[PDB]
RNA sequence: CGCGACCUCAGAUCAGACGUGGCGACCCGCUGAAUUUAAGCAUAUUAGUCAGCGGAGGAGAAGAAACUAACCAGGAUUCCCUCAGUAACGGCGAGUGAACAGGGAAGAGCCCAGCGCCGAAUCCCCGCCCCGCGGCGGGGCGCGGGACAUGUGGCGUACGGAAGACCCGCUCCCCGGCGCCGCUCGUGGGGGGCCCAAGUCCUUCUGAUCGAGGCCCAGCCCGUGGACGGUGUGAGGCCGGUAGCGGCCCCCGGCGCGCCGGGCCCGGGUCUUCCCGGAGUCGGGUUGCUUGGGAAUGCAGCCCAAAGCGGGUGGUAAACUCCAUCUAAGGCUAAAUACCGGCACGAGACCGAUAGUCAACAAGUACCGUAAGGGAAAGUUGAAAAGAACUUUGAAGAGAGAGUUCAAGAGGGCGUGAAACCGUUAAGAGGUAAACGGGUGGGGUCCGCGCAGUCCGCCCGGAGGAUUCAACCCGGCGGCGGG
RNA sequence: CGGCGACGUCGGCUACCCACCCGACCCGUCUUGAAACACGGACCAAGGAGUCUAACACGUGCGCGAGUCGGGGGCUCGCACGAAAGCCGCCGUGGCGCAAUGAAGGUGAAGGCCGGCGCGCUCGCCGGCCGAGGUGGGAUCCCGAGGCCUCUCCAGUCCGCCGAGGGCGCACCACCGGCCCGUCUCGCCCGCCGCGCCGGGGAGGUGGAGCACGAGCGCACGUGUUAGGACCCGAAAGAUGG
RNA sequence: CGACCUGGGUAUAGGGGCGAAAGACUAAUCGAACCAUCUAGUAGCUGGUUCCCUCCGAAGUUUCCCUCAGGAUAGCUGGC
RNA sequence: CCCCGCGGACGCUACGCCGCGACGAGUAGGAGGGCCGCUGCGGUGAGCCUUGAAGCCUAGGGCGCGGGCCCGGGUGGAGCCGCCGCAGGUGCAGAUCUUGGUGGUAGUAGCAAAUAUUCAAACGAGAACUUUGAAGGCCGAAGUGGAGAAGGGUUCCAUGU
RNA sequence: CGACUCUUAGCGGUGGAUCACUCGGCUCGUGCGUCGAUGAAGAACGCAGCUAGCUGCGAGAAUUAAUGUGAAUUGCAGGACACAUUGAUCAUCGACACUUCGAACGCACUUGCGGCCCCGGGUUCCUCCCGGGGCUACGCCUGUCUGAGCGUCGCU
């Protein structure tokens, strides 16, 4: 259980923090889970949600295992858009349903030079936990 | 108005109190706070007794308890001569010279002055230079025997 | 409460030829809060009655001989099945009710080890129960970080640290006591004797000196005595059925005279 | 009747600096009530408090005895416990009210003037060069200015000091960088950044699941991590985090040594000879305030006004006498201590939208007053706007259908939706206002799934079934008793 | 022992409406007396008033007990809990208690019996013992004559019950003595390194919040009184600064 | 046609101003303005003072008080 | 030295159970009990809950002397309660009580100071009130006219609702 | 029989209690403990593509640069943004900049009125106009320059 004095375990500061979060913390909040297949090639779990990545909903209406591609990461609304995750209105046009980047699976990568540094960083850091756990 | 019988009580308590009112719910908090001071006090000067320098046997001053006999503030400056320290040197040595206390005691003075001179033979003094040892101490003893001395300087007893 | 609450206003009394109850009343004209009632504990607004105080005596000082005397009571109604079942602990597969373990458990390191030891002890049965008391509090603790609540798991009191507390401390209800130091908060946790005690071989040996035996004094508390008793045998029904009181005793007249109706 | 020196003044948009105002919770210096209590009230109390004025710092003030004591003596200041509601003050009424000793926290000591000696040894400013920058210093150079004998600096300060000899020890400083330590102790010393375990497994509930059952071996997996929050429910394993003398990268600081730069070169004993102190101050009278201080505790005004084996104190005024104790009228000094303002945190047996701050919200806001100033009300659709397309009546507000949603009997002041009050519908009743207590009667809405009305222990008879009943034999286990 | 039971009826005094008989003035408050031509109250919802601190007194519970109490400080992995808890003991300083009395100087709580002896002088030497005296009550306890039995007598073997009387007497009460301190009256002795305006002692009354084989200390709770805003609301005023 | 009416600018500020004088006026306030604070001022006086059963159950009288609408005191009450 | 048999109701939370006798008014006031009620804390119920918590509604069924409580049905949509202790900002009909809301009064008082309107047309869904024209009037130059100063601050002017 | 009135119930209104929730308080504790003439606190006025308030900012105006981060911001639009011939956003923040009042500083509160010194244009140097820049508060310290005195003196 939590042990360090300096970090809060308060409902309404932990509510407050995440709810006022800035945008770049906020992206880190929008992390999401890696698929089997990615979790074995790489060593790293959880993944913070890109904009052009496949993806599937595994929670919620909009279960399965279409892959759709996000579109849009709203983070000022803490949800992600997906290709096929539609909804009609009443006048016909269609619209995206928000739904939060941890109740989807990322099934590839957007790879870029950047990601794939952070990808190495995250897999260096498990290996140095599981030698330190031998 | 009185009821029956009991106390004729003068409660101090016409003076506006309330704005004046010490509570202790930093107790807890201030004995932690000068407990470790006290570490860090005491691990600053590392072969150094954690506790003051050493103080004199002293009579208390008054015939409800000039039976007692307890730490004064320090060594007063016959004490010294006749132990053979100079009162400048002494407070480096760690020794807490006072200067305005008087003896007008043989007893009271000898008491002090054995006590002055088996400090000095109980102490161990580090060359300020560690490589070339002057006049200081062995180097033998001086690296096993050489530890922090806590309580106080070697106390007195009745 | 804050000592300035309610008292922020400036109200007069308004007067009594006013048609108006005589409570003081806001000065203004502009506002919702001009000409309301203040100062009182029966506005709105207004200070409470007797505001609450920060030099309430909230700690009280027990005598050092009853808090030991406390302690002792705990240790010797844990090590009785009959109180510490009648606390819910489901000890019923466990040996040996005082229950010792050697030292080795004081070494352990890892929560895998820990939780071997007490399902092999077969006191896992009391920690699954606290699983299933898991939920969630009831009323405003849960806006106050009071969240959630569960029982109270089975105490394990060590001697020496050699990372006993980190390969426990992760179960649920398992409290680690350190012999030298009892709590009488952690042996009887809602006040009520008979928790349930695993102790490790050095902090059972200490115990002896800890606290003393009756011929013996502590030790290692300089003063303490272990508390007489005023009653040796505690068993009403050897005494009432020894024969030296039932020669002195009298005929019971176990007969009942009932009213009888006056004909 | 000019020119110089000094003195005392003046000007400057002169060269270079400094102060002003704010906050003010804590702290320092003044000023300073009345309500109130005394069952009236004037001294007293409130209270040296509120209000008022000034000045600061991260603390401030205090502080190294013109002390306490009367002991076998203690030994700066500040804070805690105690002394102690005590000594004492008090229309001796109401009430007020310390200090010493003792035990602790902390602990630290010193510098001038004077008296003297030293060829003013002293200091500031302006230029030169180089060593440098990094809050600006070092070195030397100036037949460069100024301050200063109306007294700068070195030695030295009441614990005595100085100067000569005699003896002894040579015994050894601080400040700035280079490289590396030590690897900086609560284990990094701090600041910042990025990361690090394990189920979204099987079957099911649901609008949605974080729910419910299951996961062989001794058991789903991790656990040094089962704090917390988010996520469409209630999540240790979905996510952020959490644990960890966990990892990585930047920046900064005090630390020890080899080196370099500079300066800085006598300390202690014995003897002799010298030298020693703060004045309109102490103290006294009187007045006013103040204090527990009482023939006057302290402070201040006015008058008087010192001494040097003197002076102060020695809690009853005075004289004589012995003794004790300190050395006033100059200055600095950290720690323990305080903190309702500020920056950043953590927590709670607190409050939960008439509560808790006035303010959970575009709150010191809207608004009021000429102004000083007074000062509110006001949280919630839904998981997701999917926020009602489209048809129709009306000029529109507003409806009827339709549609979304699990739900609009959730439709933008929309969670739930009480009472008072009202509309309608149904039943009942109604000329002593209603309403009420006891007693029945009538009607009605519902309940008894009311409606052939017990059960079950022993025995008798009929009619069936099956092991097996008892008794022994073997094995296990208990209760009781045993010199 | 009888009758009646399903789409019509049985039971349900509770509950809804209505009817009738008897009774029935509107509550709170102040008051001798309220239905009052006395005051407040149109209605509903939410809020709304003996609280906390400190000091006493008594009762009760608890621990220890001539003691008791760490409350202030200090020592214990790194503080989730834990600002808790544990420990100190040459940390018990100190507080209350164990000693009272007087303004103070000060003084300061043990009696009874037996023998010799002074003169057993209302009184000195000791010797021996015992250790707070005595009277009247006094729960409880102890002894106890006499009794009470067995299918039955002679001779006692075991204990049990009732029991006239007697005995030791707790706590407590009433009374009488005794002891300590202050103060009066009377009176005679004793001590010495200081022979003193010295010190001590006796008897008889009186003043004391005393002694007379301790009961307190700490904690908690309740009640009552008080100082504090002090159960809540309420003046006419007074003061300060604007 | 006057000691006349009136605008604007100035001066006088709270125990103070100003008044051909009424205690008049001084921002609808004047026999002492308004604002904030001391302040939750004091009140022997008025009003209110929140759940249920069970048990017991009064006094308006004595003495003293600047006492007579209050208190102390003794009685009456309850509890242990 | 029981027995053809192998047997023989309930009880005694001792803070429990049982028996007998007498008694029962009550303001002010005192005390006891409360398995009366509210909120939060420590324990405890292998407690309850999206197969539906709280809250609210109820001609539903009951229990208790009572405070009150349980249960059925409806609504609601996420939490809640029993028992042993602990702690209170713990119980309302009143205070000309505070805040908010709502009634009867009541479709009532009233929309009566300064002489006065009428005809046709246009726009328009709609005209006593707008606009145009015609008529009858009023202010009557110390104005119901034309301009400014203080004061206001965009009210000025177009267009649209 | 209607109507009206009363009681009870269903439904519908009015109203916003109750319950559940809480990016808010209150209380306690901890570590720091830092404003200003190098122009503070405070005020005014401005600044967004569409912007009233709140918020942020200062004519470089809902922000520039730099550094970490690493693909958004978002109500709509827009154009960006190769993420290495260097990067959206956010965070940090040490560079830069920072309107007018305000201790407020040339005088005064009327954007009123000056003075001195440089620069650019009109001049076509001579100094009148226009613009830009820098100075012009009070008290006070050290020094400097210029001084005053039948103040005390010296030399004629
Ligand atoms: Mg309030
Ligand atoms: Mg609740
Ligand atoms: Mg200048
Ligand atoms: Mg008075
Ligand atoms: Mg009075
Ligand atoms: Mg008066
Ligand atoms: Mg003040
Ligand atoms: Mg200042
Ligand atoms: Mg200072
Ligand atoms: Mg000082
Ligand atoms: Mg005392
Ligand atoms: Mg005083
Ligand atoms: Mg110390
Ligand atoms: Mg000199
Ligand atoms: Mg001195
Ligand atoms: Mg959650
Ligand atoms: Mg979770
Ligand atoms: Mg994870
Ligand atoms: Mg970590
Ligand atoms: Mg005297
Ligand atoms: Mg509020
Ligand atoms: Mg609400
Ligand atoms: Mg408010
Ligand atoms: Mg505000
Ligand atoms: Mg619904
Ligand atoms: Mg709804
Ligand atoms: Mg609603
Ligand atoms: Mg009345
Ligand atoms: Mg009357
Ligand atoms: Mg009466
Ligand atoms: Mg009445
Ligand atoms: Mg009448
Ligand atoms: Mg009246
Ligand atoms: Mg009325
Ligand atoms: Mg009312
Ligand atoms: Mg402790
Ligand atoms: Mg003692
Ligand atoms: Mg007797
Ligand atoms: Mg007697
Ligand atoms: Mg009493
Ligand atoms: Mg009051
Ligand atoms: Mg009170
Ligand atoms: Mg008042
Ligand atoms: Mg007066
Ligand atoms: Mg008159
Ligand atoms: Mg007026
Ligand atoms: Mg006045
Ligand atoms: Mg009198
Ligand atoms: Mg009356
Ligand atoms: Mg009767
Ligand atoms: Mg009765
Ligand atoms: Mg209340
Ligand atoms: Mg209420
Ligand atoms: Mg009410
Ligand atoms: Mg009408
Ligand atoms: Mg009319
Ligand atoms: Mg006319
Ligand atoms: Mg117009
Ligand atoms: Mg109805
Ligand atoms: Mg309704
Ligand atoms: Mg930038
Ligand atoms: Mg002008
Ligand atoms: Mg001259």
């Amino acid at each position: 259980m939590k042990f360090n004095p300096f970090v809060t375990s308060d409902r309404s500061k932990n509510r407050k923090r995440h709810f006022n979060a800035p945008s770049h913390i906020r992206r880190k909040i929008m992390s999401s889970p890696l698929s089997k297949e990615l979790r074995q090639k790489y060593n790293v779990r959880s993944m913070p949600i890109r904009k052009d990545d496949e993806v599937q909903v595994v929670r919620g209406h909009y279960k399965g295992q279409q892959i759709g591609k996000v579109v849009q990461v709203y983070r000022k609304k803490y949800v992600i858009y997906i290709e096929r995750v539609q909804r009609e209105k009443a006048n016909g046009t269609t619209v995206h349903v928000g739904i939060h980047p941890s109740k989807v699976v990322i099934t590839r990568l957007k790879l870029d030079k950047d990601r794939k540094k952070i990808l190495e960083r995250k897999a260096k850091s498990r290996q140095v936990g599981k030698e330190k756990g031998k | 108005a009185p009821s029956r019988n009991g106390m004729v009580l003068k409660p101090h308590f016409h003076k506006d109190w309330q704005r004046r009112v010490a509570t202790w719910f930093n107790q807890p908090a201030r004995k932690i706070r000068r407990r470790k001071a006290r570490q860090a006090k005491a691990r600053r000067i590392a072969p150094r007794p954690a506790s003051g320098p050493i103080r004199p046997i002293v009579r208390c001053p008054t015939v409800r308890y000039h039976t007692k006999v307890r730490a004064g503030r320090g060594f007063s400056l016959e004490e010294l001569r006749v132990a053979g320290i100079h009162k400048k040197v002494a407070r480096t040595i760690g020794i807490s010279v006072d200067p305005r206390r008087r003896n007008k005691s043989t007893e009271s003075l000898q008491a002090n002055v054995q006590r002055l001179k088996e400090y000095r033979s109980k102490l161990i003094l580090f060359p300020r230079k560690p490589s070339a040892p002057k006049k200081g101490d062995s180097s033998a003893e001086e690296l096993k025997l050489a530890t922090q001395l806590t309580g106080p300087v070697m106390p007195v007893r009745n | 409460v804050s000592e300035l609450a309610g008292h922020q206003t400036s109200a007069e009394s308004w007067g009594t030829g006013r048609a108006v109850a005589r409570i003081p009343r806001v000065r203004g004209g502009g506002t919702h809060r001009s000409g309301q009632g203040a100062f009182g504990n029966m506005c709105r607004g207004g200070r409470m009655f007797a505001p609450t105080k920060t030099w309430r005596r909230w700690h009280r000082r027990v005598n050092t001989t009853q808090k030991r005397y406390a302690i002792c009571s705990a240790l010797a109604a844990s090590a009785l099945p009959a109180l510490v079942m009648s606390k819910g602990h489901r000890i019923e597969e466990v040996p040996e009710l005082p229950l010792v373990v050697e030292d080795k458990v004081e070494g352990y390191k890892k929560t895998k080890e820990a939780v071997l030891l007490l399902k092999k002890l077969k006191a896992w049965n009391d920690i699954k129960k606290v699983y299933a008391s898991q939920r969630m509090r009831a009323g405003k603790g849960k806006m106050r970080n009071r969240r959630r609540i569960q029982r109270r798991g089975p105490c394990i009191i060590y001697n020496e640290d050699n990372g006993i507390i980190k390969a426990f401390r992760n179960i649920p209800g398992i409290t680690l006591l350190n012999v030298s130091k009892l709590n009488i908060l952690k042996l009887a946790p809602g006040g009520h004797v008979g928790r349930f005690c695993i102790w490790t071989e050095s902090a059972f040996r200490k115990l002896d000196e800890l606290y003393g035996t009756w011929r013996k004094a502590a030790s290692l508390k300089s003063n303490y005595n272990l508390p007489m008793h005023k009653m040796i045998n505690t068993d009403l029904s050897r005494i009432l059925k020894s024969p030296e009181i039932q020669r002195a005793l009298r005929a019971p007249r176990k007969k009942i005279h009932r009213r009888v109706l006056k004909k």
